[PDB]
């Protein structure tokens, strides 16, 4: 989840 | 002592000391109290535990140091993405102060960058959930994200200004083409010139390079003739004269982990590819910061996909680099 958007 | 690896970390400097907060590894998000300090010229680290309104433990976070205080704005932690504004002053035990900001805040948002002219902090982009209407810019959802999660996320192209003599938000009115909505891209201030290169959009991560003027507000892309580098999103972008940009690392469309450098040369609107001893030592989510003494100082970060969690190789290297 805090990996997405990259 | 040696700091634990991590990406998505923040880390700020002064030019001889480099302050470094937060990230992730895997076995996580690294304490919330600890702030790592790298002394630059002697190459020995300190922790110190601060205190008052600690953040949440976060990756992603966008961070700026003026005049030894440090400002972190933004960022993920397990809950998902915030918009709280937070000062540590490190000119005794050092504590953080959550900032009750007027006006309208920024979107919850990670993977940004920032811009530092003046008593102005300008924050443009990043990844997170939908604003409200009133905001001027572009929204663009994730599509992946409505699968994922239980809040569906996506890029913006916002410009937010917080004016640090009142601790107030506001959006410039801005002239020129803006970049596309992006997150993970790199900010870096020159001047009254607020650079920004790269980062993910929609299935692409991009090699344009534009600039935001911060006295008029007018958006101008930069073409540079010639040979450019590929396309990335996770690099650093790093001024180090006021002539030249620095670029390292990064993660290609084709997620490739990228360990080449370059400068940009801002007068002759021209990149060079800079030769290091670092070749065999991608990084991407890794930190960059300009010193004093003509280096730039590369720490954590990941050298392959993190993509693929359960092999990540988190980093708590520094690789430094003599531009």
């Amino acid at each position: 989840n805090n990996t997405s958007g990259s | 002592a040696c700091p634990a690896e991590r990406s998505g970390h923040v880390a700020v400097s002064d030019g001889r000391h480099m302050f470094v907060w937060g990230g992730y590894k895997s076995n996580f998000y690294l304490p919330r109290e600890e702030l790592w300090i790298y002394n630059m010229e002697t190459g020995r680290w300190k922790k110190i535990n601060t205190e008052g309104d600690v953040p949440p433990s976060m990756s992603g976070s966008c961070a700026v140091c003026v005049d030894r205080v440090l400002y972190l704005f933004g960022g993920h932690h397990s809950r998902g993405n915030t918009n709280k504004f937070y000062m540590l002053d490190s000119r005794r035990v050092l504590q953080w102060e959550r900032i009750d900001c007027q006006g309208i805040p920024p979107s919850s948002k990670d993977k940004l960058g920032v811009w530092v002219y003046k008593n102005k902090l300008i924050f443009f982009g990043g990844y997170g959930y939908l604003p409200e209407d009133k905001v001027l810019g572009t929204f663009e959802f994730d599509e992946t994200s409505f699968w994922n999660s239980s809040h569906p996320r996506g890029w913006n192209d916002h410009v937010h200004i917080l004016d640090t003599e009142t601790f107030t938000w506001s959006q410039p009115i801005t002239t020129g083409k803006a970049p596309s909505p992006r997150a993970a891209h790199a900010c870096a201030t020159v001047g009254n010139r607020g650079f920004v290169f790269g980062g993910r959009y929609r299935d692409a991560r991009m090699n344009d390079l534009h600039y935001l003027n911060l006295d008029t507000w007018e958006w101008n892309e930069l073409i540079p003739q010639g040979i450019c580098p590929v396309g990335r999103s996770w690099h650093s972008l790093t001024p180090v004269s006021s002539d030249h940009l620095f670029l390292f690392g990064g993660f290609t469309t084709d997620k490739q982990p990228l360990s080449d450098a370059w400068t940009y040369c801002i007068s002759k609107n021209e990149w060079i590819q800079f030769n290091h001893p670092y070749t065999e030592k991608p990084r991407l989510w890794h930190t960059a910061c300009a010193s004093d003494e003509g280096e730039v100082i590369v720490f954590g970060g990941c050298a392959n996909n993190l993509l693929v969690h359960h092999r990540a190789a988190h980093s708590n290297e520094i690789l430094i680099f003599s531009v």
